[PDB]
This record gives C-alpha cells, sequence and structure tokens, in this order.
C-alpha cells in the first residue's frame, strides 16, 4: 500500500449531516464525512461513464452494472475497495455540542394540560419559545459552538435553509392526559439541542483527501486504466459537485487549493489538469476550462474506453433513469458575494421566485419545467386543469410549444415515469449551481443541467438560454 | 397609519360595544370575507379580569389576553384608560400573518392599574356557552364589519372559530 | 410605435440629466405595484467608462449593467451616441417582467467605442454607502414617475430594493 | 501583440474573405494542427443579417455567433465596420481553446451599425448543405492557411467539425 | 516548510536544549495548545547514547526515540551531528496527529556516529520521578512554546503525558 495523491480542497458552507442530521453533536463533530466523498465519487463516476457513453456509444448503462464494471477500483460484496479515502480535516479537535444549561420551566408551565407545539426562533441573539397559542417567551440558554451573527442572517435570509428547519424547529406537545416536567423538560431540552446544532455551519471548511492505493490489485482487464478513469470522475466530483446536503443549490461547494500525487506513472495527467484551477483568474477562462477537462475525458485523450466487455447492460428508457453530462448547458460567471447568490438560487428554483416569473413567464411552462429540472416537485393533483395542462408539456408526444417530452409520459394514462417524475420524494435536481474558487478570491459561480435518460429530447439552446438568463439574474 | 383599538373578546358582556366613531377609512385589521378569522392581534402579559375588562398588566409571560383590532374611538376621546404606545409593524406578535401591514400604528388598549392588596391569581379560561357568538359577531363584527360577513354565507368557518379564536386567562376575583 | 432610452444607475457623475423629452405619455418601460421597481433592462458586455458615461461594447458575456429605459429621444443632436434599436422586447433581457410587450421599441442606448490606446479590463462593483443611495433617489426617480415622496409608502424601501437589484460593471480605468 | 481581426463563418458567399490578411505574420489563434478549428471565438448577444454581415448588434443573450480571428491590418484601413478593441485577452469565449495567449490582444471585429427603423427579428442558424460545406474548406481555409490541409491526415474530419461546432443567428429577413 | 529540527527528551540534559533560534517564520509541528501534546515524532532504529547522546543508529526495529520536532536551525549552522534531511512528510511517524502537516521538511535530526569496537547492547528508560519532568518542562517546552503555559491550566496535564509519552531505547555503555 503506497499514498496515491493528496487533495486540499475546501468547502463553501457544507451541510455535512450524521446520526442527527448535523454537522455537530453531543459526541462529535464532523464537517466532512469521508463515508460521503465515496459515496459522491462513485455517484460522480456512474454520470462521467454514462456521458463517455453517450458520446462514443450512443448507449446509456445502469447504476448496478456500471459499478460491477468498476468493482476492481471501488469495491462491491465481491472485492474489498483498492482506492482508501482519508479526510483529515483541519483544526483536529473534539469540539462536540455540549449545552451548559438552559433556564426553561415557564414555557413548562405554559404547556400543562394543553397540547399546543412549541416553536423555536432566534431572534437578534436571543430565541424564543414561540408557542403558537401566542407565547412568545424567551430562553436564557448558554452553550458552545459561538453562533456569530452571520448564520442567524444566513439562515434567515436564506429562503432553503429556512424551509429545511421548519423539520428541526417545532414539534407538538400534548398534555391533555398525564404530564410531567422532568419528561417534558427533556422533551423541550433536546428540541433546544437539535435545533442549535443546525446552526454550526461554516464557510471555509479546509480538508486534505488523501487516497491512498495498495498495489496488490493485478491488471486484471484495466486497472491501470480503470484507476486512472475514476481520478477523472474525482476531479469533475470536485468541479462540479460538492459534499454534504442541497449541493444541488451551491451549499458544500468544493475548491481546489493545491494538490500533490505521489505516482506520476498514473497520476500524470489528472494532477495536471487539477493544477489548472489553483489560479483561475477569468469567467469564461474558466467555462474553457470546465470544457479543457470535459473533452480530455472524451474524444481526447481516450482513457482505453473499453466498453466491449460483457459486465455492462443497456437500461430500459421506460423503467430506468440514468444522469450523464451534457457538455454544453454550462455556464460560469463572477460573483463577489458568496452570501448574496447562495440566498439569490431560491429566486431560480422556487415556482414563484423572481427569476423565472420573467425567464418562464406563464403558470404550466414554468412549474412544467421544474418538475422536470428541478428534482422532485410537491404538485398536489387536487385541483383543476393545472395537472393536464402541466401534463400537456411533458407528455412523450402531444403538442408541444416547449421541448419538455418525457421517454413513456404519456397522457390518459402512467406509466412508470409518469409516476416517477411526479410522486417520487427523492429526485435529484438536474439544474445544478456550485461557487468555486481559492487564491485569487474570484469567485465563480457555474449553472449546468445534468443530462438524464427519461427525456425524449431537449431543444438545447432553448433551455440553455433559460439557464442563461437564470445564472445572471441569480446574481 | 394612526390610531387603532385592540378589542380583547372574551364572553364577558362587559365592553361589547364599547367604541364609538371609527377612521372612517377600512384600513381594519380582522375582515373574515371567507376564509377564517384572520390578522387576529393578541397580546401577553394581561389578564381580561372577569369583570370590567381593563386588562390589568401582568408579568406573567404564560398569561396573555386574545382578542382583535380596528381603528376605533379612544372612549370617545379619552386617554386616562389607554396606553398610547406607538408600533413599527413588526414588534406586533399578530396571529395568521396575512402579509401587508402599514409602518405605525397607535393602538390603544384598555388599561388599568394593579389593584392593591390582592394577588391577582390569572386563571386561564377558554370561550364557552356560545350563546355569546351572535351576541358579539352581531355587535363586534356586523356592526365594525358589515361589508363582509353579511353578504356571504361562509360563515360557519366563522362560527367554529368563534370559540377557537380567543383563549384568556383572568384574576377571576 | 414606441420610444425609448436607457438610464442605468452608477455611482459616477455622468447621470446629470442629458435627456430630452419625457414619455410623451405617462407610460415607461417599467412599473411600480411592488416595494420596489421592476422590469429592469440588461445588457451583456457593455461597462459604463466610470466617466462621460456611456456604455462601451465588450464581447465578454462576464459584463453587467442594469437600469430603467425612459421614454423619449436624446434631444437628436447626439445622433450617434445611442443605438436606436428595433425589436418586440422578445429578444430582450427583462428582469421582474410585469407586462406583455407585444408591440415594439426603440430603445436608445448611451453609446461610445474603445478607440483602445491600451487594454480595457472591467472590474465588478455594485452600489453601497447610503450616501449614494438617496442621493441616486433624488436626480434620478423623483423624474421617472412624478410620485415620489408625496404619497408614497415604498420610497424608504426602494432604496433597499435598488441596493441588491442594480449592479453594474465598471472599466475603472 | 498587434492587429487580430476576426472572420466569423455564415452561410453567406459575400461574406466570406473581402480581406485584408492572408496569414500576417506567422502567429495563428485557430490552429488546425490535429482536431480541426480549435480556439473558436463566440460574440454575445450579435447577429449577422447573413447579408452586409459584419456583427450585427442586439442584446439578447440567447442570439450568440461564431467565427475566427486572424492576425492582420483590418479591411482596407476603413473604420467603417470595426471597434478597435485592445482587449487583455481574458474576456475572451475561445470554445476548443488551446494554447496559451499572451496578455496583451488587439482585435478587430467587423461592425454593422444597429438597422435603425427595422425589426431584428433574430433566428437561430445552424449550418447544413455540404456543398456549400464543401465550400467553406476551400473557400477560406485553404485562403488562408496555405502550409495547411494538404500534407496531414485531417482534411476530411474538418467536416463534421464545420457541422457540428459553427452555428449563429441571424435576422432572416 | 524550511529548516526544522527534531529532538529527543532524555532524562540526561547535558544536551537539554543546545540548539538555536526558531523558524524565523511562526510554524511549529508540536504544541500543547489546549486539549494535550500535539504531533510527537517518532523514529526507529536509533539509540541515543545519553552521554553527548545524539542517536546513535542501529539496525533493531525495537529501537525507537520520541520527542518534539520543531523549525529550528541545526544549532547556528552545526555541521558535524546532524542528518540534514529533507522529506515529502509522508515518511514521518507522527504519534498523537493533529492536523495536516506541511509539503516537505528539511529536518536536522541529532546524528551521533556509529561507534566500533562497541557492541550497542540498548537498554530501555522511561520517564517517571516527576521531579524529573519538570527539569525538561521549562527548558523544552516553556521555553520554545514560551508565550502560553502560562495563561490556561495545560501544566500538569504537559507532566501527565511526559511520563509515558516520550520513552526510548539507551545505549547504556
Amino acid at each position: 500500500e503506497e499514498l496515491l495523491m493528496s487533495l486540499k480542497l475546501k468547502a463553501l458552507y457544507p451541510l455535512t449531516g450524521g446520526y442527527n442530521r448535523h454537522s455537530i453533536n453531543p459526541f462529535y463533530e464532523e464537517l466532512v464525512r469521508p463515508t460521503e466523498i465515496k459515496g459522491l465519487w462513485r455517484w460522480w463516476n456512474r454520470v462521467l461513464f454514462n456521458t463517455l457513453a453517450y458520446s462514443t456509444k450512443g448507449k446509456l448503462y445502469t447504476y448496478e452494472s456500471i459499478d460491477r464494471l468498476f468493482e476492481d477500483v471501488f469495491g462491491s460484496e465481491n472485492k474489498k475497495s483498492a482506492v482508501r479515502l482519508e479526510v483529515i480535516t483541519d483544526e483536529g479537535n473534539d469540539n462536540r455540542f455540549e449545552l451548559s444549561y438552559v433556564e426553561l420551566d415557564k414555557v413548562i408551565d405554559c404547556l400543562r394540560n394543553y397540547k399546543r407545539k412549541v416553536s423555536l426562533d432566534f431572534i437578534d441573539n436571543t430565541l424564543i419559545a414561540e408557542i403558537e397559542g401566542s407565547t412568545k417567551i424567551p430562553i436564557s440558554f448558554k452553550s458552545n459552538l459561538d453562533i456569530d451573527k452571520i448564520i442567524k442572517d444566513l439562515v434567515h435570509n436564506n429562503k432553503l435553509l429556512s424551509f429545511e428547519l421548519l423539520g428541526f424547529k417545532s414539534v407538538e406537545i400534548d398534555a391533555t392526559k398525564i404530564s410531567d416536567k422532568k419528561i417534558l423538560k427533556e422533551i423541550l431540552r433536546d428540541l433546544i439541542t437539535n435545533y442549535l446544532e443546525y446552526f454550526n455551519i461554516k464557510q471555509e471548511v479546509t480538508f486534505t483527501l488523501n487516497i491512498y492505493l495498495d498495489k496488490s490489485r493485478e491488471h486484471k482487464q484495466n486497472f491501470e486504466d480503470k484507476l486512472k478513469f475514476a481520478l477523472y470522475s474525482l476531479l469533475v466530483f470536485i468541479l462540479l459537485g460538492g459534499i454534504g446536503r442541497k449541493t444541488s443549490r451551491g451549499f458544500g461547494s468544493l475548491s481546489i487549493i493545491d494538490v500533490k500525487c505521489y505516482d506520476n506513472s498514473i497520476c500524470k495527467k489528472i494532477e495536471d489538469l487539477a493544477k489548472n484551477f489553483l489560479k483561475i483568474s477569468s469567467g469564461n477562462e474558466l467555462k474553457s476550462k470546465i470544457e479543457s477537462i470535459l473533452d480530455c475525458i472524451k474524444n481526447s485523450c481516450i482513457d482505453t474506453l473499453y466498453i466491449e466487455n460483457n459486465i455492462l447492460s443497456e437500461i430500459d428508457p421506460k423503467k430506468n433513469v440514468v444522469y450523464f453530462i451534457n457538455s454544453d448547458l454550462f455556464e460560469v460567471k463572477r460573483i463577489n458575494d458568496k452570501e448574496k447568490v447562495l440566498a439569490n438560487i431560491y429566486k431560480a428554483v422556487s415556482s414563484e421566485g423572481c427569476c423565472i416569473k420573467s425567464i418562464i413567464t406563464d403558470k404550466y411552462v414554468r412549474k412544467s419545467f421544474l418538475i422536470a429540472f428541478g428534482g422532485y416537485r410537491k404538485v398536489e393533483k387536487d385541483k383543476g386543469l393545472d395537472i393536464g395542462f402541466i401534463k400537456n408539456y411533458l407528455c412523450e408526444t402531444c403538442e408541444t410549444v416547449s421541448s419538455f417530452n418525457i421517454v413513456d409520459f404519456l397522457l390518459s394514462e402512467g406509466s412508470f415515469m409518469s409516476d416517477y417524475i411526479l410522486q417520487y420524494e427523492h429526485r435529484n435536481s438536474l439544474l445544478r449551481f456550485k461557487l468555486i474558487s481559492d487564491n485569487s478570491n474570484n469567485s465563480y459561480l457555474i449553472g449546468y443541467i445534468l443530462h438524464s435518460s427519461y427525456f425524449k429530447k431537449i431543444d438545447i439552446k432553448y433551455v440553455r438560454c433559460i439557464l442563461e438568463k437564470l445564472t445572471y439574474c441569480v446574481i | 397609519s394612526t390610531q387603532r383599538e385592540y378589542v380583547f373578546i372574551p364572553i364577558t358582556n362587559s365592553i361589547t360595544i364599547d367604541v364609538k366613531i371609527t377612521i372612517g377609512g377600512s384600513d381594519h385589521i380582522t375582515n373574515i370575507d371567507e376564509r377564517g378569522i384572520h390578522n387576529v392581534l393578541v397580546i401577553t402579559g394581561y389578564a381580561v379580569d372577569e369583570k370590567n375588562g381593563r386588562l390589568v398588566p401582568t408579568l406573567d409571560p404564560c398569561d396573555y389576553v386574545k382578542g382583535i383590532l380596528v381603528a376605533g374611538t379612544p372612549q370617545q376621546a379619552q386617554s386616562n384608560d389607554f396606553l398610547t404606545l406607538k408600533l413599527p409593524a413588526n414588534k406586533l406578535y399578530l396571529i395568521r400573518k396575512k402579509g401587508n401591514i402599514s409602518d405605525d400604528l397607535k393602538i390603544y388598549i384598555p388599561y388599568s392599574s394593579p389593584d392593591a392588596r390582592n394577588s391577582m391569581k390569572t386563571k386561564p379560561v377558554s370561550i364557552s356557552d356560545d350563546t355569546i357568538v351572535n351576541n358579539i359577531i352581531k355587535e363586534v363584527f356586523d356592526k365594525i364589519y358589515n361589508i363582509t360577513q353579511k353578504e356571504k354565507v361562509k360563515i360557519e368557518k366563522v362560527k367554529e372559530d368563534i370559540k377557537e379564536l380567543f383563549s384568556y386567562y383572568a384574576l377571576e376575583q
């Protein structure tokens, strides 16, 4: 075993989770989970691979076979991983979340013989137990983690973050039946912890990502070639994706501070292509680099492209979904207020925000666009024609003014994609954002659209200059 | 805006109408056309006193007083039973938010002083014996808001909400 | 059909008035319906030159300028400082669009050319420094709608609205 | 360093050469070393009109036009159709970029005044008609690159490079 | 970083410090910031000789000499008793690792010469009798790191791990 390479990266406002869905907990703190890197690296490998397969073969391959193809690198049920990650985040402390005291016993007395719901809000460095039965009583707590002011701003001013607080902030309390205080004092006490821990957010989380090789994986078929392709999918993971939660909206965006390597025979082009991001100096100059890195994985420097192997499996378009990189939908602007655009992206992904109420100026072409691009949207098909008039935009074949047709989305009935694109509460967003920079103080927002397989076909330039105006008013 | 009155609504027949000329304009707070009583300002730290409701300023945060808001008279141009306090229209703890508010309001409330030699002993009592409903909705809603809630029939939404609108605690002395 | 002319918002000293006849009627390319302006226009690939405040074309898609299009001609004596396009506005990047513009638009944008003796690297800087915000509300905004600070409730918040909306690139040379 | 004029490639036969640049010196930007056309420059918000095509200007970012930048003296010592842009070589959009260009950059872009009193009505234009594809591969490429395209293997592969890369927009009138 | 130097922890302090100035910059490796003693180097196959001890080398992998590593100049350019080694920081064995370390480190560990006519026969010696640990505390910890250690509780804590976190083998001849 020996160290393959080292990637000193940084993350921008990462929302890394844990057992409690927060980056800190009563026991430890991890702002970077080496399990999420390995999990996302594999996700950005099954995407890049199907990109290399939808540019040289016109074929798409299922996930359970791409990793079966790469299991000699990332490992599987039949083989240990050949690469092993090791994240060494800086400041290397213990830094658990400790709640020293929380003086709350009036709100306890405000909660006898009643079924209310407590709700926490952080108003001017002080939190309030908003009993929806009209009692905004304050609380005098004292804890760690020093919420400065900025996160309190950043959370309240970002409509996405504030929307996900709706879980971690409130809970009903039935007390008409037998009640207590030793029990209520412990219900409310953790409700504080699960709330303040949501505010352990930090910009500029600097960590290293050491990647080791074992030197015991004999070159089965393309080991030396499968591996150096995985490094490519790791760079595009760094350059297009982030770690943590809501990375499809800019959070946890990754950068590159300095890349070393220790085996020139493999990492040669990878470190070089990675070296080209330490000194980015112009918006459309990076738009060239984003394409420079991508094409060197395509027809230029074709990394052994051994698709002619009996491991893969073509997908079924009417029952499978696959995400791959459309090399054309890419936009690199420039920004100087990360927090502003981080809160602006809500203007571009919400069905009422002041960026797509301008670009796609209607109800249906607006919503139906998000339904097919903005991940999964809560669309309640209990009202009138606004389930079909958005269907009329997303049919497989019907009267279309805009090209948002889905591979088997039929009207008057529901196929597999008909329910999937409509009722499946876990669907990633094809429209993504990422803020990237280092050593230049020149932050560049990046916008792109992952190409899916359920799309019948998409008018490239139309939905591009939709995305174009998008990335413009997001600043 | 300008002068406005916080009409707290218990079950009692004490100060039901109690209110002379309004602004004349319709810059009201609680209009209940068809979608339930909305923007129902209710305040904390007072008690209905169970009789001759003066809203004794209590110091229990658990304690509170509910009611409605409307730009009526200051008790036929009176001030000795008020607060004359000004609002920024964001430090008002409103219920069932409906967006639009003004910048400043001169909210006026029936006031009082602490009755000496008497522990307040605020006691929670909700709205019951609903014969008060047609007593108030005809008086404080059909004489204060008789443009909606009369040309409509969706007042069963209001009917069920009357008891489900104002709870209150009381000194009960 | 219609005539319009460009007025962006820098912090410079070249926005004095320098404008001929008003709308002719009273309809601008923008409106005021929320607490802030709407229908701001964007030209991509132009900077402000920070002196002699016309917009010189660049060929970088990362180049920002935005304002509101005032109606009318530029005195027909500076018949070369402006573009005078004619489009149905569907080829017009407009933000906070509140109206359907099916007719055609004569828009006159303060124009220039590099005549470059040297290089030209534009610099991004937005508006801040409150002394400037209420400074531009008095020589740019009391003249567009003839509605400001007479019966408004919005102007003081439009200052916040102008801050976060209008962002301009600048040569700074 | 010195002049680098920009030749864009529409369907039009007249906009083809009419040029004062053969090779200039020996420092080209759009080299055809192995993979055909590289370093393609894009112009955001400009049309060609297919007639008198010298980069007709618009404002819509949906409209974009590609071309080739060639180093030499701009078109008859005439300011009629140019911009004289001395750029810092970092505001450029080079599709298929390759090689490190210097910091200084003096490019020349064909200019047309906007069609006054005329609607633009720009239209997306890809390129087709393999015969006229057999035209441009000689019509310009072997008229600019005498030392190129005759003694390599990369001859017929520039066809689909032409077929894929070069799209643009036009007024269609 | 640049020139560093490791130094062992011998109970015999004939070479207690005998090393010259700090970085010249502001970067150490070991520190006692709040919790405990951080990065501590362990090299293998080196006995001290504890008599002008400068890490006599041997081939036994049983031997080791723990000890802090500070970025000091090698004893005002002492050209006799160091190893002047540069390493990519991956070849360093750090007990109690804390944070990432630099790209390459030029360390000068005290290197005596492997002597002849004397079989090594090294015997391990550990720390005990806490009047031996304070004879080391101020000399090499509260001198090199003589800014803090008079501000926090970390005084006895440093004399906790000194008893065991720094063991070694000795030639004992």
